[PDB]
């Protein structure tokens, strides 16, 4: 799944990235993921609380909405397999996999910020 | 004639001359002193554990290898690598005496010799007028050594079975006090294990014309002439202070004494003796000089 | 003649900072894991308890500088991370040591001067061991009371640097006392 | 072939803990060296031999070519006994002299059968045999029986046996401080019956000026002139002895790697003449005692111990590293890339006991780290300010934890800076390579 | 010898920006990933304002020497007339009650306030984003005051009470003049933790 993490360098075109994706339209996603990450940090056991799961549901809802609002972000989310990994995390209900996902998202975000107009 | 193996888990400072000086191994003198004073703290009878116990110097070990110090024999060839080497594993111990050890072999062994490292700890002292009024703090230094998780020290002892049991008890009791230097400062606790290495046991159980002094010893007055007939040896000045003897510690200090080092080779074996280095004290103070020979 | 062993854990409520290298912190030059050199514990304990008041201090830690030989009755070793803190942090992917940014303001200038202090992480636990060699049966209770007060003071005080400035508060948990040398009972001695 | 050897170089040069570390060590090295010099000169005088007969001195070693007669051997016996008596009356373990000699015919000195190297190795083994048997039964019998009222250790001299008199100061140590003060300004030394330094043959060393040495020539006193590398003097016995006196902290210690082979085997089978290895020794000596003076001019360095194959230098960390590089290059020039040196530099806090610092202690380093990475990093940090130890220290943290997510973190952090894209990309590319990351880490650690 | 404990909570009226980590985040505890108020911040602001309260000379300002009373409270121990510090200001931790409250009502702990700037002669905007701790969140603080002189206790408490009031009207952290970080204290309390010294007549508003 790390090929989707170094694909960001594979998506450096001419001179726009991800068809003009900017961190100004992705800041909301970072804040929402970080908010749930702190809740997962407070959680001690592996088995996630149901309210936390619904939080994941709201997260994916936000993902879909953001993809709807902006096209470059939509390309990012689809081309990086965001929705399948989100559903998988929801399926696994494990904290540790969730932290793995957050790290993946962080790598995506940071690498994206490295390349910007 | 069992041997004891030591683990620390907390660095210990040995030291030769100054608190910032650090060492890996200690000599039989310190060990005898510490075991003796631990007996006195237990308050048992010392005569039994005075003139019957035979102890070696301490020797470093690694995960599964035991070593001995280098015998000062005359080998006729490179004379560079051999100088830099101090300790030899039992595997090739007799091989080196024969001459089987190669220069590259010595290079290899020395390369494996990573059995700990040295460090300097800084400490500050505000018992002075720094806290009381207008003055400065007093930094000083100590030198400490951190053995690898499976590294430590061991000694080779012999005596009667009752002597060995008493030593067992005293060693247990000491396990929780310290050794080395700044014991009370947080250095030098140990848990020990008694292990019988078949190979080392054989090593102690050889017979030959030479003999390797494994301890810090010095013959009596009336044996030295016949002892020094054909030998290769180093003298090692032993000085130091004493604990709860007379009023002023800085006034109390055993006289500088000399003994052979731990790699000497002798032709004529001598028994040693526990020498009094005492004067102007309220009790005699004992320094240890009695050999344990490995006869080859 | 008996020895009493006191082992337990100490928790860093607000980050700890010893820094023997100094702005570093004390480490092992190999393991690179934070340790708290016991002598530091001893020094803080002594300063506190002495400030509580003298013979008793001499009995506890030992000086032998006035011609009176007594020999230390307490041995305090350094401590280390338990396996518990290490495993938790590796699992949760938490760095062991924090780097705090500080700043200082000149007056009549109002300029900024950046500072950096390495603090041990909040919540880590240290396993500590004390050894008390009871040289007098008829005093040990007294001594432990004193050691108790010492521990108690430390509970509301700090170790190391900047303790006025907001670091070094510790806590003591899971203290168990066992007799390990001699045949002296230890079922009634209590330290929190 | 006669040879001499001091026993106790390191420990006696190295038990210093006082506040005069530079002033102490600089004089201690000189003192032991001069003890060697006075010893050998006394010997040469006794054998009625010429100063030419000395062939090499260095470390504690010295070599001479003397006659094969019985009287000579008796004299050698007597002198050796006397010297041992003096040292034992002085130090008893800290310093001793072992002397050994071996019979030879010049035919072997003609490298006739390559036996010149054999006699050299034989005298080396003989020297080690004398080192082993240092004292007799009666010697040590006195040694272990000497209960004497003594005071305590000289704070400068980590030694108990010698007797402090006032302010925790003994006598020999006190003279060491005095000669240190006069070592820089005054350059002339004189063997006198009354002096501040105690010499083995019941003699004393003082320091004087060139005019005072001229006055001693008019006095016609039994004096010898010992110098600070002063040539073209021609004043009485103008002996130009060689000693290199030039003046956190950095300490660099270096040793010739292939010096054991060079001194004995050197050139095989055809140029192993006694004169020829002598001239090799001569060149090495002159280099190590003259170029060491000359080259050090531009470095904030004081020369502490130079000679034989041992280089023990202390100074400013950056200056120490730079001069060490300079010295390696200069050596590789002067040795024509034939002899190599191994050297180490350690950074130690000021006011440390140097006796503990000493026991602590190429082209790859020069070209790659210093020449390439260090300069570009320096230029970048020159171009972008505010990048204090905070920013660099975050870099260090990022590098020190070698994990891929940390690679991503390093990328982002670099992005938040404002350094030229080429500079940030070079750092990122260097971080990717394990070797280049280790090199960049080293360069930046040097940066602070 | 006595040690006196002071407890209470810090209520953020308007957003707080301690922000030592440097986009431009706030200081966070690394075990919980939550905001903290490092005791250096509180203690230094208290010293600064309480010093400014009394007369300070230009030379005193440059040498950081302050009034005898504030200094005795806070300690300088720099040269000559040394004074061991007397009140140890501990850190602040994001209290449990507010953490639960925000979880229950699904409230972020920290906002990213967007701000702008109009440079002159260009009128051109250059935006910025700044993190602020959400208002109404509560920290727990602990102060430990030591009695080095019994005679002076109420006077030292009155001094720190004035510093507490000064902090409430002013601000901590950054953006203080721009609106960030006005705070208030709530549920203060005093209890003698060590010694035999009563603390009932003591009060801090």
């Amino acid at each position: 799944m790390t090929f989707a993490h170094e694909v960001v360098k594979s998506n450096v075109k001419n001179q726009v990235l991800f068809n003009g994706l900017t961190t100004s339209k992705l800041r909301n996603l970072m804040e929402q993921v970080n908010r749930l990450y702190t809740i997962a940090f407070n959680s001690n056991e592996d088995q996630l609380n149901e309210e936390f799961i619904d939080e994941l549901e709201y997260l994916k809802i936000k993902f879909y909405y953001e993809a709807g609002r902006e096209k470059s972000v939509d390309e990012f989310l689809k081309k990086t397999l965001m929705f399948p990994i989100i559903d998988r995390v929801i399926k696994k209900e494990s904290k540790k996999f969730f932290l793995d996902y957050c790290k993946y998202f962080e790598a995506l975000v940071a690498y994206a910020k490295y390349y910007q107009k | 004639t069992k041997v004891f193996k030591l683990s620390f888990k907390t660095p210990v400072h040995f030291g030769k001359k100054r608190l910032s000086d650090g060492e890996m191994t200690i000599t039989a003198d310190t060990l005898f002193s510490a075991l003796f004073i631990e007996t006195l703290q237990l308050g048992k009878d010392t005569d039994w554990l005075l003139n019957d116990l035979i102890i070696s110097d301490t020797f470093p070990y690694e995960n599964e290898l035991y070593y001995l110090p280098k015998p000062l024999i005359k080998i006729d060839s490179n004379h560079k690598a051999f100088k830099k080497l101090k300790y030899v594993p039992v595997h090739h111990y007799n091989q080196y005496l024969n001459g089987e050890l190669s220069a590259e072999d010595a290079t290899d062994l020395n390369d494996i010799f990573n059995i700990g490292y040295f460090s300097l700890q800084t400490k500050v002292s505000l018992i002075a007028q720094e806290t009381d009024s207008s003055a400065d703090s007093e930094p000083y230094s100590v030198g400490t050594f951190t053995f690898e998780p499976e590294a430590g020290l061991y000694f080779i002892a012999k005596g009667s079975e009752e002597t060995l049991d008493h030593l067992n008890n005293i060693m247990t009791a000491l396990q929780y006090s310290g050794l080395g230097g700044k014991r009370n400062a947080g250095y030098g606790q140990f848990e020990y294990e008694i292990i019988n290495n078949q190979q080392l046991s054989k090593l102690l159980n050889q017979n030959g014309k030479h003999s390797i002094l494994l301890s810090t010893a010095m013959a009596k007055k009336e044996e030295i002439e016949s002892a020094l007939k054909e030998a290769r040896y180093i003298l090692t000045k032993r000085s130091g202070f004493v604990q709860s003897t007379n009023y002023s510690e800085m006034l109390v200090k055993k006289s500088d004494f000399y003994s052979f080092s731990s790699g000497s080779v002798f032709k004529n074996i001598f028994n040693g003796d526990i020498f009094n280095v005492g004067h102007n004290g309220k009790h005699p103070v004992y320094r240890y000089a009695k050999p344990l020979w490995l006869e080859v | 003649y008996s020895k009493i062993k006191i082992s337990g854990t100490i928790e860093v409520v607000t980050g700890l900072h010893i820094g023997g290298g100094g702005s570093p912190v004390v480490r092992d030059l190999q393991t690179k894991l934070p340790i708290i050199p016991g002598s530091s514990i001893k020094g803080k304990m002594r300063n506190l308890l002495a400030k509580h008041f003298d013979e008793r201090v001499l009995r506890l830690f030992g000086s032998s500088e006035k011609g009176n030989i007594q020999r230390a009755r307490l041995q305090i070793s350094d401590a280390f991370f338990s396996e518990k803190t290490k495993e938790h942090f590796a699992q949760n992917d938490i760095a062991y040591t924090e780097t705090k940014f500080e700043n200082t303001i000149n007056r009549l200038t109002a300029v900024a001067n950046p500072r950096q202090i390495e603090r041990v992480t909040r919540g880590s636990e240290f396993d500590f061991v004390f050894i008390y060699n009871v040289d007098e049966e008829s005093q040990v209770e007294d001594d432990f009371e004193n050691i108790e007060k010492a521990i108690h003071l430390l509970e509301n005080d700090y170790l190391g640097g900047g303790g006025t400035r907001g670091n070094g508060r510790i806590q003591f948990k899971d203290t168990n006392i066992e007799t390990v040398v001699g045949e002296y009972d230890s079922t009634n001695l209590k330290i929190k | 072939l006669l040879s001499m050897d001091m026993s106790g170089i390191q420990d006696f040069i190295y038990n210093i803990s006082g506040s005069k570390a530079l002033k102490s060590l600089r004089s201690r090295s000189f003192y032991l060296e001069l003890m060697l010099e006075v010893i050998v000169d006394q010997l040469l005088e006794r054998l009625e031999l010429a100063r030419a007969n000395l062939l090499y001195t260095g470390g504690g070693h010295a070599y001479l070519l003397v006659s094969n007669t019985d009287k000579v051997k008796k004299k050698i016996t007597q002198f050796n006994n006397e010297l041992k008596k003096w040292f034992m009356s002085e130090f008893t373990t800290d310093l001793s002299l072992s002397m050994a000699f071996e019979k030879c015919s010049g035919d072997d000195l003609m490298n006739t059968s390559g036996n010149y190297r054999t006699i050299w190795r034989n005298v080396s083994s003989k020297l080690s045999d004398i080192k082993a048997h240092k004292y007799s039964a009666e010697d040590i019998l006195k040694l272990n029986h000497f209960h004497s009222y003594g005071d305590r250790e000289c704070k400068e001299c980590l030694r108990s046996d010698i007797d402090i008199n006032d302010d925790g100061l003994c006598s020999i140590c006190e003279g060491i401080i005095n000669i240190s003060n006069d070592l820089r300004d005054k350059s002339f030394f004189v063997l006198s019956e009354t002096g501040k330094l105690k010499m083995p043959f019941n003699k004393f060393i003082s320091v004087i000026d060139y005019e005072e040495a001229e006055m001693l020539v008019q006095n016609n006193n039994q004096v010898r002139i010992y110098s600070k590398n002063k040539p073209y003097i021609g004043i009485g016995i103008s002996t130009n002895l060689w000693m290199c006196d030039y003046d956190r902290l950095g300490v660099v210690r270096a040793d010739i790697d292939n010096l054991g082979a060079t001194f004995i085997s050197g050139i095989p089978e055809k140029y192993n003449s006694i004169s020829r290895t002598a001239t090799l020794s001569r060149q090495l000596s002159l280099f190590f005692k003259y170029e060491l003076n000359h080259l050090l001019e531009n470095y904030q360095i004081t020369a502490i111990y130079s000679g034989g194959d041992d280089l023990f230098l202390i100074g400013a960390w950056d200056d120490i590293i730079e001069a060490s590089i300079y010295i390696n290059d200069k050596f590789k020039e002067f040795t024509l890339d034939k002899l190599t040196l191994s050297a180490g530099v350690g950074m130690f806090s000021g006011k440390y006991p140097v006796s503990k610092m000493a026991f602590e202690t190429w082209d790859e380093f020069k070209k790659n780290i210093l020449e390439e990475k260090l300069l570009v990093l320096q230029q970048g940090f020159s171009q972008t300010d505010e990048h204090g130890k905070a920013f660099i220290y975050k870099m260090l943290a990022l590098l020190r934890n070698n994990e891929a997510i940390n690679i991503a973190r390093l990328a982002y952090l670099l992005a938040r800076s404002k350094m030229n894209e080429d500079f940030t990309s070079k750092i990122f590319n260097w971080a990717q390579n394990d070797k280049d990351k280790n090199q960049l880490i080293t360069a930046l650690e040097y940066y602070i």
